[PDB]
């Protein structure tokens, strides 16, 4: 869909800058709260990370799996999400498995679109998401 | 107060990252909040009077603080934002 | 008062073995606290964390400001023997901290601080509880 | 002060009202209309056993009922539906009041039971921002 | 959850005849669907109902929103329900 | 849903036997799952009957499992504690 | 206390019926409650000294009431018993 | 059968004007749910509302000139009771317990 195309681009690059170091303003909204939430949830997404081996694309793809059936819908939950995105993307770094983070943002970008499509149409999608966080 | 401290706490961390400055926070001596139009919202606009040392001099700074809660997973959960910091 | 001796008693003991690691009413109230603190310590591990890494705790001063904005979250005007527990559960977590930092000497009047602020604050509500014997009932298994 | 006069207006408007037949002060109102009605239907048996069990004969039975009506707060347990619960059991009396007659009690019933709220919840009334906490806590999302 | 639903139906039935002077009689619940609290704190819920009535002699359909919110009470839970909507469907 | 959470106590079953029995049983799946709730509105707990399969050792057995849960009102949120009131073989 | 003063009424209204006096409660002057043997019993036993008027002459009387609470279907539910009743 | 007889004798005397047991708590309970129960047509307290609710149907049997049903009434009470908390009926040892709960 036209949102998957925007979602997929922005939770992508998203994933991307964090790893390394509309559209625009949901990036820049997503700059703003997601560095945030990962120093907050650092204990939180490192004990749940521990707990969830990631070795390989197979658990990326089962990561999913758990990521689709976890999943009250805003705003701060799916920037949650996309924080913890960001989390085991700069993971999959550390241990040599950078060509695990572009699928990665496909899996978290697919449970989004999938499980909360009824909610972005209503709520005018990432225009919504940056009035949440203005 | 118990949100007051940590909330000057974050400014003076916030303001001396984003500024790369060593102020060390001393204490809150003063707390306004001016809440959302509506309560629906739940964004708090947090006016913090605060004591900081600066080069181990006792100096004072106006900070304010914009939070915006939302309902978390098994948590009330927030993003915090330092909009301004300055010395009065 | 007897409610005082026994508060401080429940609450220094808890707050000294949580620090430390290992081992009627008073004895069923520190059991009590024993199963339940520790559970409570877990489920509130990362706020607990979040909380300490944004407070100074450097002094006895410190510690006497940290009970009395510990008790003002009452305010909103509901008390109950789970929040009670989790200030008691918090304060070990505290009690942990201080020993993890070399400063044992603020465990037993941090222990102190919060039994007056509790006693000071909430003697009445305490009292119509009947005391810690309402304590160790509300976590009693049916 | 301007917490007791707020409460005083709301609380005798309402208690009048009930008893006869029909800015933030308007829709503390309003808010009292909605939902004091719906607790009084819900309530109207447990209201009636303890109307049964208690003297109404004078002023001084009037300030005696305001404190034991307050003394409910005890648990430590203070909230809007609470309150509001308290207020539509004064709406409850006021209507019996008329009924027997005795419709000079029902302001002073208005005025113990303002006392008697504001004296013993000033701290959490303020906190609360007054009536516009009552008024949002019976805001349909 | 149904026993109450059919409730809330009759409920929203009763308020629509009180708020609209109606005679409409509740036949039955068609579909129910409810929105809860966006947080612990809000404790409310909106039922969306969709739901069978006779008017003079002719069953319609009708779609009902009924708020509830509710609150700790002495000892109880106690709640106020409010009917938001009534429209045929 | 239900199915959730009651998979969250049975794991939570078998952690708790595995250290207060010093054994080191793996969480299989949940078999049965029934709770008796507060008689009252004030007692604001729920008992959990689970019956679970967990590997010992290599070999799939059965276990009922007692998990006991008191809720109250925290700050700003629900809150609890869970117990292992009982674990034994079936 | 607005408990105390319904059980008293009770007390008075339950003594009249029982022996076919006409004594008019006044007030309650000390209410002592010695509860359950245990908690989950959710019974309690009421000691009363209160004021009535028996023929116009306010005499003094200890009441025993028995109370025994259980959950009804969406309400708290009781049973009261008058165990005693003498002038004092 | 022995519940039969103590719902069936106290459904009679009731509509006339742990027998001694439903004596003491039946006419408390009716008292405060007069309303509940003129509109309607687990614990021992929700169970000797349910028999005082058979009583509250008995006395209005006998009003409306239908006295023939209330021994039906007490059977129809009777038999829905024990064949639903057959399993929780016996946790209590039958109506000793009934006479605990109200000692």
């Amino acid at each position: 869909s036209e949102l998957y195309r925007q979602s997929l681009e922005i939770i992508s690059r998203y994933l991307r800058e964090q790893a390394t170091g509309t559209s625009r303003k949901a990036l820049e909204t997503l700059r703003r709260v997601g560095d945030g939430v990962q120093r907050n949830h650092e204990t939180a997404f490192q004990g749940m990370l521990r707990k969830l081996d990631i070795k390989n694309e197979d658990d990326v793809k089962s990561l999913s799996r758990v990521m689709i059936h976890v999943f009250v819908t805003n705003w701060g939950r799916i920037v949650t999400l996309i924080s913890f995105g960001a989390f085991v993307a700069k993971h999959l770094k550390t241990i040599n498995q950078e060509s695990c983070i572009e699928p990665l943002a496909e899996s978290i970008t697919d449970v989004l679109v999938r499980t909360k499509r009824d909610w972005l149409v209503k709520q005018r999608g990432w225009d919504g998401f940056v009035e949440f966080f203005h | 107060s118990l949100e007051i401290e940590e909330l000057a706490r974050f400014a003076v961390d916030e303001h001396n990252k984003k500024e790369n400055a060593l102020l060390e926070f001393v204490r809150v001596v003063k707390a306004k909040e001016q809440m959302g139009v509506n309560p629906e919202e739940m964004q708090t606009m947090y006016y913090l009077t605060l004591e900081a040392k600066d080069g181990g001099k006792k100096k004072l700074y106006e900070a304010k603080v914009w939070v915006k809660w939302w309902w978390g997973f098994h948590i009330w959960d927030n993003f915090k934002e330092l909009q301004e910091f300055k010395p009065v």
